[PDB]
């Protein structure tokens, strides 16, 4: 444990739309509306030690690597940025959408890919070394959410067509479609085994798809309710605990929402937010949480 | 008797074929001026100063960008002289800020809560046919 | 003393039928129409064809007497204040002469800001006990005819040269020869002889 | 010492009321429930 | 005069002070963003009429 | 549902997502300049007040003397700007 | 100038209409002081010309 | 019960409770000027009761113009009032 619990952390300007915490666990990003990337320390006092510039639009999505060295940020003037976990550099600067930059996701333990989706109607790859796009997907819609499998073999995406789309990368062609959501998709997130993949949507009904080989056919696994869509219509994320074993959800009602994965019943219900939530985010060693929210502020519970 | 003018260089080559007009909106002008408010309200007797200054400056406006009447050396002597002005003119080449009256319509520390007037939104989406005249012109929807 | 506390209280009928309002807050804008001190001024549009409302008590004489700050009507139920004290009893005894007015202001506002500041300081214990013949004439949907334009005086003088413009209403304005007419601010704030109660 | 700096500047802002001269907009939000509720009253809502 | 102008050029130079560095006011800045303040431009002879009404 | 409505749907996002996200609301965006006003505006404002006997006026009456704290500053730097025997 | 009891002129008509009246201006040598006279008598003499001085 | 409405609700200031919100400006508008156009905007109470998506005002002309903001392209067009025009700015004493 570190310090005492809550450690409220506060520094930004505007809504906070994303958080994700280091591989090791020792430091913490920060992003949002405030065109600005903030990295600041989990233990000792928490401080600021790095800013870093290099947007001209709200930071949508942030992710990491595996190993804590490349920092991936999703911004909404149609870039993406690449840059180093230390010494603050842009490294790699990537531009392909015609429209704004929903989210992006890294796949994991392959080569050095990217996945985006934007309000263009498009689902792009990309390759870090080579300047361009790799392979690209014309939906028909608006695409709000996109993450890999651990295999680097499928891009799971989800839009504002109610449907969950998962495409083969050999054969560049719509290999699942899944449907159970009955209003936008917000919010992705794959599992750390691969196994399972988490969803947000905007029918206020949080769901588990388990993305398999062997298939039962009609992957509606786990249904969570309690968590509120309402008229800001914010791209709501959602995370996954290390061991899988607790599952947290951003909500428009400013109740941190984290269920057990197991016996879907509410674990915490968390308060302290003025404004509603963006991103919940678990600690990768220990049950630490990142809480991010539109009320500028970031929260650090200790379980 | 002129405008007296503050160059006292000859004014350019197109000069005396727009200058009936010119004088003719500066008279109008002249008579604005000196209009006694009686039944005009307080707001509503600074009215017609920014409607002929609107009327002035979409008069070399439309000589110079559509009928392409005027050379640069007239044109940016009657933007020196007084006769258009240069950041009403610089708005109607934006996009959708093409029948602007005023530079008090558009700026946003003018009002209460930080936006244009009611005059800047589009008579569509007021829906219902109200009648309108923004306080600080006297304008019935630009956009 | 100033008063300066945030966020008004009002009903729901001067409120405003929207649920989104756009208030605008001046520090000590105007002086109270009872208390004579200047309070914090709030101004907000309720609807569409409506009439600008603003607060036109302090905080401090809506909590000693448990009103609305421009209706001048009981939070609860939303009816005059002598009608309220006809079915309950009559203890506050406000001074209206001037010196003992300033001095029991004083007081009170010492013993408002001596206290929590959530209740209506005399009137709890009292409020209590409820449930007279005021309830079964309680309003029980808004009266939005209040938040309404005043009528045009140049249109009573048949000369309204803006026409179809004016935001005043064009219609009849009440006979004076009625009791329902005179209705001052102070004799509907303490409860004395308000027709309408 | 927090406590009373606050109140210090409240004084000591009578001395130089004009200087260069204040700006006020940070335009806020607030959450309001009616505690009313019966509803006629927001148009049919909880909160506004 | 000349004996008195040295005088004044000599107690100007002995009494300065250093600039001391201050936040900087801009006063006029803060009267034009306000809703009460507009610009113009006008002949001088015109605004000194006008603050001479102004003052009476 | 219906293609009519996922498109309608589509629409109404990509209206929103634009107007939501466009260059003049982002966060340091400072907002347009005050500009020049016609030089008749004062002018008549000036005129219209004569020495404020009317009654029309009298809600301002209140804010002259308030402008009276300012009018040496005015003064300077009305008489710092005088116009130099070589200018008309 | 003007007298106690005589109220000050309106500058509308008064001054918008008359001319005003040649000032000082000593007649420059159009040869021995050429690289002076087409600017020296003006208000802000090289202000629009990026070459002698920046901006406005 | 030795209580009423307003001293059983959860009140922070003799008439309800007020707690600073921090909605995005742009949707606040958005629904403000959707109910002042046309009478209907969506829910800003955060429990009310814990289900999805219910719509605040009058109800039956929202599903009939399917729910739109003032900020999108409307569905009726018609019935447009017809007024002068002189954009020409150069006949004198007829220009508006
Ligand atoms: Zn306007
Ligand atoms: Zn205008
Ligand atoms: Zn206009
Ligand atoms: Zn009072
Ligand atoms: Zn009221
Ligand atoms: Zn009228």
């Amino acid at each position: 444990s570190l310090q005492a619990p809550i450690m409220l952390l506060s520094g930004h300007e505007g809504e906070v739309y994303c958080c994700k915490f280091h591989p090791n666990g020792s430091t913490l990003a920060s992003a949002g509306f405030d065109r600005l990337i903030l990295l600041w320390n989990v233990y000792g006092d928490c401080d600021n030690y790095a800013t870093l510039k290099g947007h001209s639009g709200a930071v949508m999505e942030l992710h990491y690597n595996t190993d804590g060295s490349m920092l991936f940020s999703a911004s909404t003037d149609k870039t993406v940025a690449v840059w180093d976990s230390e010494t603050g550099e842009r490294v790699k600067r990537l531009k392909g959408h015609t429209s704004f930059v929903n989210s992006c996701y890294p796949a994991r333990r392959g080569p050095q890919l990217v996945c985006t989706g934007s309000d263009d109607g498009t689902v792009k790859l990309w390759d870090i070394r080579k300047k361009a796009a790799i392979q690209t997907f014309q939906n028909t819609y608006q695409v709000l959410a996109v993450t890999f499998n651990d295999t680097s073999d499928q891009i799971i995406s989800g839009g504002i067509d109610n449907d969950i789309k998962v495409w083969d990368l050999r054969q560049n062609k719509l290999t699942y479609t899944m449907r159970g959501h009955a209003d936008s998709v917000t919010g992705l997130s794959l599992s750390s085994e691969g196994s399972y993949l988490l969803s947000n949507a905007m029918d206020n009904t949080v769901r588990v798809w388990d993305v398999r080989p062997f298939a039962p056919k009609e992957r509606c696994v786990k249904i969570f309710q309690g968590n509120v869509h309402n008229f800001e219509k914010n791209l709501l994320r959602c995370s996954w605990s290390p061991d899988g074993s607790k599952i947290a959800a951003g909500s428009a009602d400013r109740f941190v929402y984290v269920w057990d994965t197991t016996s879907r019943r509410i674990l915490y219900k968390l308060p302290g937010h003025a404004g509603s939530i963006n991103e919940v985010a678990f600690h990768p060693d220990e049950p630490i949480i990142i809480s991010a929210s539109s009320d500028k502020r970031l929260y650090m519970g200790e379980i | 008797m002129p405008k007296v003018k503050r160059s006292r260089k000859a004014p350019p080559d197109g000069w005396e074929l727009i200058e009936p007009t010119l004088d003719e909106l500066d008279q109008k002008m002249r008579e604005a001026e000196t209009e006694p408010h009686e039944g005009k309200r307080k707001v509503e007797s600074l009215w017609p100063i920014f409607r002929i200054h609107h009327q002035k400056t979409r008069y070399i406006f439309d000589l110079f960008y559509k009928r392409k009447a005027i050379s640069r050396e007239l044109y940016e002597y009657c933007i020196k002289e007084g006769y258009a002005d240069k950041n009403l003119i610089a708005k109607w080449k934006k996009q959708g800020y093409e029948n602007l009256c005023c530079l008090r319509c558009i700026q946003t520390r003018d009002t209460n809560f930080g936006t244009n007037c009611i005059c800047r939104v589009p008579k569509s989406k007021l829906e219902v046919g109200r009648i309108i005249e923004c306080t600080h012109c006297g304008c019935r929807g630009c956009s | 003393n100033w008063e300066d506390a945030d966020f008004p209280i009002l009903c729901q009928t001067c409120l405003g039928e929207n649920p989104y309002i756009r208030m605008t807050k001046e520090k000590y804008g105007k002086e109270c129409k009872i208390c004579a001190r200047p309070f914090t001024v709030f101004r907000w549009c309720p609807g569409v064809r409506m009439r600008f409302k603003k607060t036109e008590v302090c905080q401090t004489c809506s909590k000693l007497k448990n009103v609305c700050q421009t209706c001048l009507l009981d939070l609860e139920y939303g009816l005059p204040i002598q009608v309220r004290d006809a079915g309950l009893s009559f203890k506050d005894d406000m001074p209206k002469s001037d010196v003992n007015k300033e001095y029991y202001t004083q007081n009170m506002e010492r013993e408002i800001s001596n206290s929590d500041g959530t209740r209506p300081v005399g009137m709890l214990g009292k409020a209590t006990s409820t449930s007279d013949m005021l309830l079964k004439l309680a309003r029980t949907t808004p009266y939005y005819k209040r938040n309404r334009p005043h009528i045009c005086s140049f249109w009573v003088k048949g000369e309204c040269k803006r026409g179809e413009e004016c935001p005043y209403r064009h219609e009849k304005p009440t006979d004076p020869d009625d009791p329902l007419a005179d209705q001052n601010i102070k004799d509907r704030y303490y409860g004395i002889n308000d027709p309408v109660a | 010492r927090v406590a009373l700096e606050k109140s210090v500047s409240q004084k000591v802002a009578a001395a130089m009321p004009v200087r260069a001269a204040d700006k006020l907009a940070p335009a806020q939000y607030i959450r309001y429930t009616p505690s009313q509720q019966g509803v006629a009253f927001n148009s049919g809502a909880k909160q506004r | 005069s000349y004996q008195k102008l040295l005088k004044y050029y000599v107690l100007n130079a002995l009494k300065h002070r250093p600039p001391k560095a201050q936040k900087k006011r801009y006063l006029f800045r803060s009267f034009k963003a306000t809703k009460f303040f507009q610009s113009t431009k006008l002949d001088w002879v015109e605004v000194g009429l006008q603050v001479c009404r102004q003052g009476y | 549902m219906s293609e009519e409505k996922l498109q309608e749907k589509a629409r109404k996002w990509q209206q929103l997502q634009a107007k939501r996200y466009a260059e003049k609301r982002k966060f340091g965006f400072v907002d347009a300049q005050k500009e020049d006003m016609p030089p008749e505006h004062v002018r008549k404002i000036i005129r219209d007040h004569g020495d404020m006997t009317n009654r029309k006026f009298r809600h301002d009456k209140r804010v002259y003397l308030g402008a009276l704290k300012y009018m040496p500053h005015a003064v300077l730097k009305l008489l710092e700007n005088m116009p130099m025997p070589w200018e008309q | 100038p003007f007298d106690d009891e005589e109220p000050p002129l309106d500058y509308a008509d008064n001054i918008l209409d008359v001319e005003p009246l040649e000032a000082i201006q000593l007649e420059l040598d159009p040869e021995e002081d050429a690289p002076v006279l087409d600017w020296f008598y003006d208000h802000q003499p090289l202000r629009d010309s990026r070459k002698y001085v920046n901006g406005s | 019960p030795f209580r009423t409405q307003q001293m059983a609700a959860p009140r922070n200031m003799l008439s309800g409770y007020a707690e600073p919100a921090h909605i995005n400006d742009f949707m606040f508008e958005q629904q403000r000027r959707t109910f002042a156009t046309y009478g209907y905007a969506l829910d800003p109470s955060l429990d009310n009761h814990q289900v999805s998506a219910k719509y605040i005002g009058s109800v039956e002309e929202a599903e009939k113009n399917q729910g739109l903001t003032v900020f999108e392209t409307g569905q009726k067009k018609t019935e447009k009032r017809k007024k002068f025009k002189e954009n020409d700015a150069s006949n004198i004493d007829g220009f508006l």
